[PDB]
């Protein structure tokens, strides 16, 4: 039960943000920018990869991802390198695994461009998704009262 | 799930 209030949240988000230990499942092309089924559909495809690779030794990448204003950044737990980088602009949804509650998705990209990125977070993704939620929210309310850069 | 309230399409 964490303060989601206003100042709290962009406490919470400003700077680096707020940083969660994952793996990365895959990323794989869209033809939509939202849709439950379709994120779903997705996820089970990218499992199924990771699955057919695990068979053969494989595991998936260890990441660390950011939610932060500038949106949601994926980097390489290893070396600390920023390896994916999608602004709160080219997110368009948001689609936990109804049959992982340790899984999500994304889908970012504009039109033409859409690209579901699915990730197997190390504790519970309902946090993350939740910080998600609140940090649209709150980017959409300062936009409203054109505080956001005030803010960021 | 839930949609990007703040998201462009463009
Ligand atoms: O026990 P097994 O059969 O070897 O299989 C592992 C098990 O499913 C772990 O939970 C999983 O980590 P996550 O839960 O964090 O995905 C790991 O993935 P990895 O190989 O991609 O690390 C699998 O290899």
């Amino acid at each position: 039960g964490q303060d989601r209030s206003e100042a709290t949240l962009i406490k919470r988000f400003k700077g680096e943000g707020v940083r969660y230990k994952a793996k990365l499942i895959g990323i794989d092309e869209v033809s939509a920018a939202r849709g439950d089924k379709l994120c779903q559909d997705s996820m089970m495809k990218l499992k199924g990869v990771v699955a057919g690779a695990r068979s053969k030794g494989e595991h998936k990448q260890k990441i660390f991802l950011t939610i932060s204003f500038g949106g949601i950044k994926i980097f390489d737990e290893k070396t600390g390198a920023l390896q994916h980088h999608h602004a709160v602009h080219e997110i368009s949804y948001i689609a936990k695994d109804i049959t992982d509650h340790r899984a999500f998705g994304y889908v970012c990209g504009k039109e033409g461009n859409h690209r579901f990125v699915a990730i197997k977070t190390a504790q519970a993704a309902e946090p993350v998704i939740l910080d998600l939620r609140d940090l649209f929210q709150l980017i959409y309310e300062l936009k409203q009262r054109e505080e956001l850069e005030k803010k960021a | 799930n839930f949609d990007n309230p703040v998201y462009r399409k463009t």
